[PDB]
């Protein structure tokens, strides 16, 4: 889904930063082909390697977005956060709550809320209260059904 | 006369450029230089400097706006062989002519921001099948102020200049030669004998100096081995070499008086 | 923590890929891979209007002024289709770019043969032909949902003659709400 | 219900240019008929190369299409020594096709791109530096020697008589040699103050280079071992792109040139940038270190002796030889010399091109000039070796070194129509130009801008000879005076 | 003068086996091992040798991964022109391209095969002449 929201945001004229856990040559050539065909005048696409399971990773990313360009950052200010990152876990009942289940919960809930806590802190220390970042949560209809 | 008026009319003319007149001898224009095979070594100073010259060449020669050259950069997949480079770029620019495919810099993921002021250069990132490329331009730069440039035209502008009798006689000779090197190259692949190193020159020792002093001594086939073709004594300072057909078999009207 | 700000790949150069996409569209029409009746042709003219600057209008004008229309019907087609894109990209100058999903709204289909094999394909929806008809189909809802000249017009902003909000059936829910 | 299938074996055809019809050509280019002198028109007649991507056929379909076909993967696996040919009998049953080289299995031509496509793409192009291709050069352990003055005397050891007199000759009071009273050997003790050289190693940054594919052997082209063990490795790259440029022209015998052309009219203007640097190492370092180098290692270090081995093994011409040096543009310079030898009339066929080699010492020196990409800095940016050469890209940093050769065969247009050889191109012009005054050798400049120079200051008319109507009118009235 | 004639032949007289196109070989076999007056082959193994050659034509000039042989069984070579013209219709550049040296090694190894009548021609002058 997120790769089709990306090429609609990029062809609309937005500056998008895209994160990837599997940073490789095949992946960065996938995203370059998106910008080379579906770019727009004034759009920008930035691909970074990023693990949302890590706490130091969700703090280094948002600091890099809000750092100045002279401090080797982007100089940006977010207008939307679309956290679609997940882990496809299946076949796991209440009695096989393994390591993959606890990691996927850190990605989907805990470090998601920490990632929005970083975005609030960068806007608060720069005193940015007239530009809210719209969070688009990927909710589900099926809660255990 | 054919080189005063047809072939090199433009040489020390101050009104005709070399790059313009080298295309004007085949009745082509500056807008028919399709591809510009850049040196393009992925160096910070080189790639900016080369785009300045090719833009300023096309801007001074009055190439029309909206007509860029397709800058191809072969060294993304071969590297810079520091001297075999201009031969790889010349081999690559020949295959662009005969196929029409303009290959793309697949390592160009974000072309440089400074390079958009050069509106006469286009930097593709994938191969495009053109209907036809008429001329390329291989430029390269060396350590020690060694700029160079070759211009390469599609060979169909030579065959225009022939007649139908010269071309058809040529066309049956090149198709008879193709069958001879098809057979050789298929044999030599499976037998590992592409290179057959020669042991002897095409003359003997006391034919070596008589051959060198005769400009009309040509090799014919040997008789005891027709696969080997050598200089024999009858080829050297022969008696049928200078005298020909049009003036000597038709010397029955000039030797009759 | 697999992160570094050194591994960040930035893509900005729309000005070069616009001219590359304008040229590759020009030879797909000539070699018979694109026609004006295709969904892929109109989806490429939309991206050439988003990436429009005065240097691309020079680029696309030259190759259709100097287009050898006598060589064939596809050379006549590229000069005729390309001329409409000149006038479209001129009018959408000094305008914001536009996300338009002009593709076909496909639907599901599953089929078992007599030999026994699950084949799945995404087939064209019968009633719903474009994306404006998708929004109308989303507002009508289902039964248990009830409670108890296309190239030349891509630059002209259409006016909504009737909003979909009027066409919602009363006291029932849509598919998207 | 089991119908007879077809297994698509490879159809290798070594195709000439696709000659279209004469009416199509003169409709495309009308006006030129008897206007050009063909002896002043230089054409490219054949071309060949050795590259990191194989030869001139497999490099093109990787450059244009991005992947190998079934005939360019068979041509690639043959080059890298994966498949061999075998006609006759193996394992009792008679087989007459291709055969694996490690095992002896009968590989089918359909199964080439599923068996060797990993190994071909992993061992060609801009991979890491493989040390078995460069006589054990590991860039992660780059060997130097350090001069140390010993402060304490050394333990004595035995050696020959002549070698001990050579230690005493170098440093005299820092050695005492002593003859054994039984055998004819000596005891050498290095007293303190003597200088030695202890080897050390450092980690070099540049780890990626574009190498000739792993398994490339010049015996596969037919070059004998007596040539392999004598000549420099660059001479083998020049010898197999010369036999490939001649076979791209249909010249299967180089003595076919002498049925149309005197032996003093076949030139050779190929050149290099540094020549045989594997022989320069053999005389500057490997003989200083007493390794057994051959006696004529000086003659293989010359730039002009690679084109001498071409004439010594293939051509036997007594025509011109003008070997250039441009050191990054020495094949466009070599084309400039080659077209001027033919336009002057001194030659009629001219071998032309360039050749160079990757070795350890030139690779280290390019890093000191900061010209080559720091291959460890590119690993901090997450770049693969295959994407470390990015021309025109905003994040470009230094070039990527390679090796190989490339050769063209240029001749007259009038001679090429007479021999009936394929014509691949027309060399319209070639130019060469230096730059202004500076104090920096490896810095480019706008010097080739003079190849498009034109005076249009206040001139209000065109040049009258810029239209073909006028030039055919003056030439036809000059053809009537003749 | 001999009953086993020299096999290889094109325009401009006799030649070697590597000088004939794939069509010139396949219709010289029918010229040599098929009788026209009595409408038969010399041997049934010589008919399958012609059919195994025609399957080498289709293998050489073929598709991506595998398709249907036009000679599904060698019994359709009793009318040899109808099987020849159907092969060089599907693969028309076989009528103009000379035979590889790999396929010439196949042609000479199949001619020296047991459970087959020896060929009524001489293909090569060699040690096996």
């Amino acid at each position: 889904i997120g790769a089709e929201v990306l090429q609609g945001l990029i062809s609309g004229g937005a500056k998008v930063i895209v994160t990837t856990s599997r940073f490789s040559k095949k992946v960065t050539e996938y995203y370059q082909d998106i910008y080379a065909r579906f770019g727009a005048a004034g759009s920008c696409l930035i691909v970074v390697p990023f693990n949302q399971g890590s706490k130091q990773d969700v703090e280094a990313l948002i600091d890099y977005i809000y750092r100045d360009v002279k401090d080797e950052g982007l100089g940006w200010d977010l207008d939307a956060v679309i956290p679609f990152a997940a882990i496809p876990e299946a076949g796991i009942e209440i009695d096989e709550l393994g390591s993959k289940s606890e990691l996927a919960h850190r990605i989907m809930l805990t470090n998601l809320l920490r990632l929005l806590g970083e975005v609030k802190k960068q806007k608060f220390t720069r005193a940015i209260n007239t530009r809210p970042a719209q969070i688009i949560l990927p909710l589900s209809p099926n809660h255990g059904t | 006369a054919q080189q005063e008026w047809g072939n090199e009319f433009w040489k020390n003319d101050p009104r005709i450029a070399p790059l313009r007149g080298a295309l004007a001898t085949f009745n082509l224009t500056v807008d028919d230089l399709g591809v510009a095979s850049f040196h393009g070594t992925s160096t910070k100073a080189n790639d900016k400097n080369e785009s300045i010259t090719i833009n300023k060449m096309m801007q001074h020669l009055g190439r029309s706006e909206g007509n860029p050259v397709f800058g191809v950069f072969q060294k993304y997949l071969t590297g810079h062989p520091k001297g075999a480079a201009g031969a790889w770029m010349l081999n690559g620019a020949i295959q662009i002519l005969q196929t029409g495919i303009v290959p793309g810099n697949r390592n160009a993921d974000n072309v440089d921001k400074i390079l958009e002021d050069f509106e006469y250069v286009l930097y593709p990132s994938r191969s495009i099948q053109t209907d036809g490329i008429k001329a390329c331009s291989v430029t390269s730069f060396g350590f020690g102020q060694k700029g160079g440039q070759a211009i390469v035209v599609h060979p169909d502008y030579l065959f225009a200049s022939l007649d139908s009798e010269t071309f058809e006689e040529y066309k049956t000779k090149v198709e008879a030669r193709y069958k001879s090197t098809y057979r050789y190259m298929h044999n030599a692949i499976i037998r590992n004998t592409m290179f057959v190193a020669k042991s002897d020159p095409p003359y003997t020792d006391e034919l070596e100096q008589p051959v060198y002093l005769d400009p009309l001594a040509r090799v014919n086939n040997c008789k005891k081995n027709p696969s080997k073709l050598v200089f024999v004594n009858a080829d050297v300072q022969s008696k049928q070499n200078f005298v020909g057909k049009s003036a000597n078999d038709t010397a029955k009207v000039i030797s009759s008086l | 923590p697999v992160f570094s700000h050194l591994k960040a790949r930035t893509y900005d150069s729309y000005w070069n890929w616009a001219r590359q996409d304008a040229l590759s569209m020009y030879f797909d029409i000539i070699f018979g891979k694109l026609t004006d009746v295709d969904r892929e042709t109109v989806s490429q003219c939309i991206q050439l209007m988003n990436r429009s600057n005065p240097t691309l209008i020079k680029f696309m004008q030259y190759h259709i002024d100097h287009c050898p229309e006598y060589k064939g019907e596809t050379y006549q087609l590229a000069k005729s289709l390309g001329q409409q894109l000149i006038d479209n990209c001129i009018q959408v100058a000094n305008q914001d770019p536009v996300y338009k999903d002009i593709s076909y709204p496909t639907g599901p289909h599953t089929e078992v043969d007599s030999k026994g094999n699950i084949v799945y394909k995404e087939v064209n929806r019968k009633s719903v032909r474009k994306l404006e008809q998708y929004v109308f189909e989303m507002s009508q809802g289902g039964e248990l949902t009830k409670e108890v000249a296309e190239i030349s017009s891509l630059s002209e902003k259409t006016s909504i003659v009737d909003p979909v909000s009027g066409g919602i059936p009363p006291e029932t829910v849509p598919f998207l709400h | 219900y089991q119908k007879a299938r077809i297994e698509p074996r490879a159809n290798l055809k070594f195709e000439f240019p696709p000659l279209k019809s004469h009416k199509e050509i003169q409709n495309k280019a009308p006006g030129l008929e008897g206007l050009l002198d063909l002896e002043r028109v230089i054409v490219v007649t054949g071309f060949g190369e050795v590259s990191p991507w194989g030869n001139t056929r497999t490099r093109w379909e990787m450059e244009a299409f991005g992947e190998f076909s079934i005939e360019g993967c068979l041509e690639m696996a043959w080059i890298m020594g994966f498949i061999k040919y075998h006609n006759g009998n193996l394992k009792g049953k008679p087989y007459t096709g291709w055969i694996d080289a490690k095992t002896n299995e009968p590989v089918e031509d359909k199964d080439i791109k599923k068996k060797y496509e990993e190994e071909i793409l992993a061992h060609a192009g801009i991979r890491l530096i493989e040390p078995e291709l460069f006589r054990g050069y590991n860039p992660e352990k780059k060997e130097l020697i350090q001069e140390v003055i010993i402060e304490q005397d050394m333990a004595p050891f035995v050696t020959d008589e002549s070698t001990a007199q050579q230690y005493k000759l170098q440093h005299e009071d820092a050695v005492d040699i002593l003859k054994s009273e039984e055998s004819d050997e000596y005891t050498v003790t290095f007293k303190k103050g003597a200088r030695l050289f202890v080897p050390k190693a450092l980690r070099f940054d540049r780890l990626v280079a574009g190498q000739i594919p792993t398994g490339w052997d010049a015996k596969r082209y037919g070059i004998s071992e007596d040539t392999i063990s004598q000549v420099d490795p660059v001479t083998l790259y020049a010898l197999v792109s010369t036999i490939e440029a001649l076979l791209s022209a249909g010249i299967t015998d180089p003595y076919e040139f002498y049925k149309y052309v005197h032996v003093s009219e076949v030139g050779n203007c190929s050149g290099s940038g540094m020549g045989g640097v594997s022989a320069l190492r053999g005389m500057f370092r490997d003989r200083y270190s007493d390794k057994p180098v051959q006696n004529d290692i000086l003659q293989e270090s010359f730039i002009n002796t690679m084109s001498a081995w071409v004439n010594m093994l293939l051509l036997s011409s007594s025509g011109p030889i003008k070997t250039p040096v441009g050191a990054c543009a020495t094949a466009v310079e070599s084309v400039d010399i080659g077209v001027e030898t033919i336009l002057s009339g001194k030659a009629k066929i001219c071998l032309v091109g360039g050749y160079d080699d990757f070795q350890e010492e030139g690779s280290y020196e390019f890093a000191n000039m900061n010209a080559t990409s720091n291959s460890l800095d590119e690993f901090d940016h997450g770049r693969t070796p295959q994407e470390m050469s990015r021309p025109a890209t905003t994040t470009r940093n230094g070039f990527m070194e390679a090796q190989g050769s490339g050769t063209q065969v240029i001749m007259n247009a009038e001679l090429a129509i007479k021999m009936g050889v394929p014509i691949y191109a027309i060399v319209a012009l070639t130019a060469t130009a230096t730059d202004k005054i500076g104090r920096s050798v490896p810095a480019p400049g706008k010097g080739i801008l003079t190849t498009a120079r034109e005076h249009h200051g206040s001139l209000k008319t065109k040049s009258p000879k810029l239209d073909i109507k006028y030039r055919t009118r003056q030439l036809n009235k000059r053809k009537d005076q003749i | 003068d001999y009953q086993k004639p020299w096999f290889a032949k094109n325009e401009k007289g006799t030649c070697d086996l590597e000088d004939m196109t794939y069509k010139q070989i396949a219709e010289r076999l029918v010229e040599l091992m098929y009788v026209r007056k009595s409408q038969r082959w010399i041997d049934v193994t010589l008919r399958n040798f012609t059919g195994k050659f025609l399957r080498r034509i289709e293998e050489r000039f073929a598709t991506k991964v595998g398709t249907i042989s036009l000679i599904q069984n060698f019994s359709q070579l009793e009318e040899p022109e109808k099987a020849i013209d159907s092969v060089f219709k599907a693969y028309p550049e076989a009528a103009s391209q000379l035979i590889n040296e790999e396929d010439c090694d196949w042609f000479l190894l199949e001619a020296q095969s047991p459970t087959q009548k020896p060929v009524p021609f001489i293909p090569v002058l060699d040690e096996r002449f």
